[PDB]
């Protein structure tokens, strides 16, 4: 089992601001991490997948980056609609694990 | 086009046992895996477990492993899970999902259901 | 260059006897033999997909193999990627037919959103498929492997090897697959040893099915020339179970 970590587990921030998340894995993943957006009241939505590939749809703000045990989720300009709690999950291996979560507040 | 819907939820006891199912259309259910994801109030996401498209492996977390069994039918587009011996730390709002998979189950697209709550008391 | 193309939901068929492979190189003759394999379940569920209608072209799974036909004229189908990041962080397996020979390579290449070959266009290869490759470990080429034609693939991956199947024959129906038995033969065995849990179909700027292969037990009928002219699908049905069991049709 990989364990997952991420920091800071909460952040303030204001609209124009650059955001960015830490996930750290117990174990090199290499290039295999997923990164979630979630909105109280509904299920997480995908925004990047393999480390740094972005989905179709997924607003051109977003970005990230990482191989094997450091990633970093960036948010180039926070936007009053990116007030959400982001997560990091690994699918390398099974079982698959989600860490902590961060929480984006609006500063 | 394509929704996934869980149902089955409900309340019971310490020690008694639940089995959800969800509903899948609008995409081609029977040539993808699925999962399923908790979510405790107050907490982050939780992964149960997956079964392979074709209803042969099967994997579980370790926390639900021995307790949880996870089934599909493909003649229904229907996932089940089956939950046993039930303990107050299994409250969670259980969710349906073909996560995206590079690895495995070979899954492009992301998708997700709107989840049932699971009450244990 | 690469340019977007860009989601409908899936029509299904029946694949009533159709996806069946001879199992291995043996010669068999006048002989009803009982094998087990990778091999499309018969009276299934095969996915139906219009292409061109709007364009959608997804990417599908590639599980434990890929039953894979098509029926048209004008030839827009071009080939196939298998592989699992489909993009330069992984080596990738590139299958594309032109009107004289066929190109199979791997190498690590960076795919198109939305890869497709051009008629009218760098390389033939390189129009739309993809923006860069690099580190090429495989090159294989070859003759082409692609009323109306019907045209049935089977594709497997173990072992490191690539294994494709075919079989070309004349068709005259327009909303489903035909009825009857026909094997498909061995076409290429590529040794080159790479993961490959998705793929996705390359048309040239269409519609085709797809299903999924399953450990079963089929018994296979050869006449006296060797040619497979039936099968029993040991797990269809309590009548084939006891076709199975007595070996007999
Ligand atoms: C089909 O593909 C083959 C291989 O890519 C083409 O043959 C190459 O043609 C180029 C000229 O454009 C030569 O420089 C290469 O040396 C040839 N390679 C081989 C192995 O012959 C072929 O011309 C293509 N056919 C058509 C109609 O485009
Ligand atoms: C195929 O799908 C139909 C529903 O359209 C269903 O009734 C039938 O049982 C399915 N057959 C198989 C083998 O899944
Ligand atoms: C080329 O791909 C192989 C895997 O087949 C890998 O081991 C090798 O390091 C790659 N070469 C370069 C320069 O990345
Ligand atoms: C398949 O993936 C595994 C895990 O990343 C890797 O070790 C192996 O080299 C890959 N196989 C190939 C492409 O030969
Ligand atoms: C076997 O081949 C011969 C030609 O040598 C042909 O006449 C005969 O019909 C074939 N048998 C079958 C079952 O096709």
């Amino acid at each position: 089992v990989i364990w997952m970590t991420q920091s800071p587990s909460s952040l303030s921030a204001s609209v124009g601001d650059r955001v960015t998340i830490t996930c750290q894995a117990s174990q090199d993943i290499r290039f295999y991490l997923n990164w979630y957006q979630q909105k109280p009241g509904k299920a997480p939505k995908l925004l990047i997948s393999d480390a740094s590939n972005m989905e179709t749809g997924v607003p051109s703000r977003f970005s990230g980056s990482g191989s094997g045990t450091d990633f970093t989720f960036t948010i180039s300009s926070l936007q009053p609609e990116d007030i959400a709690t982001y997560y990091c999950q690994q699918y390398d291996n099974l079982p698959f694990t989600f860490g902590p979560g961060t929480k984006v507040d609006f500063k | 086009e394509v929704q996934l819907v869980e149902s089955g939820g409900g309340v019971v006891q310490p020690g008694g046992s639940l089995r959800l199912s969800c509903a899948a259309s609008g995409f081609t259910f029977n040539s993808y895996g699925m999962h399923w994801v908790r979510q405790a109030p107050g907490k982050g996401l939780e992964w149960v477990a997956f079964i392979r498209y074709d209803g042969g492996n099967k994997y579980y977390a370790d926390s639900v492993k021995g307790r949880f069994t996870i089934s599909r039918d493909n003649s229904k587009n229907t996932l089940y899970l089956q939950m046993k011996s039930l303990r107050a730390e299994d409250t969670a709002v259980y969710y349906c999902a073909n996560l995206k998979d590079s690895r495995y189950s070979g899954s492009y697209y992301d998708y997700w259901g709107q989840g049932t709550l699971v009450t244990v008391s | 260059q690469c340019v977007n193309l860009r989601q409908l939901p899936p029509a299904y068929t029946n694949s009533f006897t159709r996806g069946v492979y001879y199992p291995d190189k043996v010669f068999r003759s006048s002989v009803l033999h009982s094998t087990q394999d990778l091999f499309l379940p018969f009276f299934s569920n095969v996915t139906w997909f219009h292409a061109i209608h709007r364009f959608d072209n997804p990417v599908l799974p590639f599980n434990d193999g890929v039953y894979f036909a098509s029926t048209e004229k004008s030839n827009i189908i071009r080939g196939w990627i298998f592989g699992t990041t489909l993009d330069s962080k992984t080596q990738s397996l590139l299958i594309v037919n032109n009107a004289t020979n066929v190109v199979i390579k791997v190498c690590e290449f960076q795919f198109c959103n939305d890869p497709f070959l051009d008629v009218y266009y760098k390389s033939w290869m390189e129009s739309g498929v993809y923006s860069s490759a690099n580190n090429c470990t495989f090159e294989y080429v070859s003759q082409p492997f692609l009323f109306k034609n019907l045209r049935e693939f089977v594709f497997k991956n173990i072992d490191g090897y690539f294994k494709i199947y075919s079989k070309h024959t004349p068709i005259n129906l327009v909303r489903d697959l035909p009825q009857g038995f026909s094997a498909l033969e061995p076409l290429v065995d590529l040794p080159i040893g790479i993961n490959i849990t998705r793929f996705q179909t390359l048309l040239a700027l269409a519609a085709y099915y797809v299903g999924y292969l399953q450990p079963r037990t089929f018994l296979l009928k050869y006449n006296e020339n060797g040619t497979i002219t039936d099968a029993v699908d040991c797990a269809l049905d309590p009548l084939s179970e006891t076709k199975c069991t007595l070996k007999s049709f």
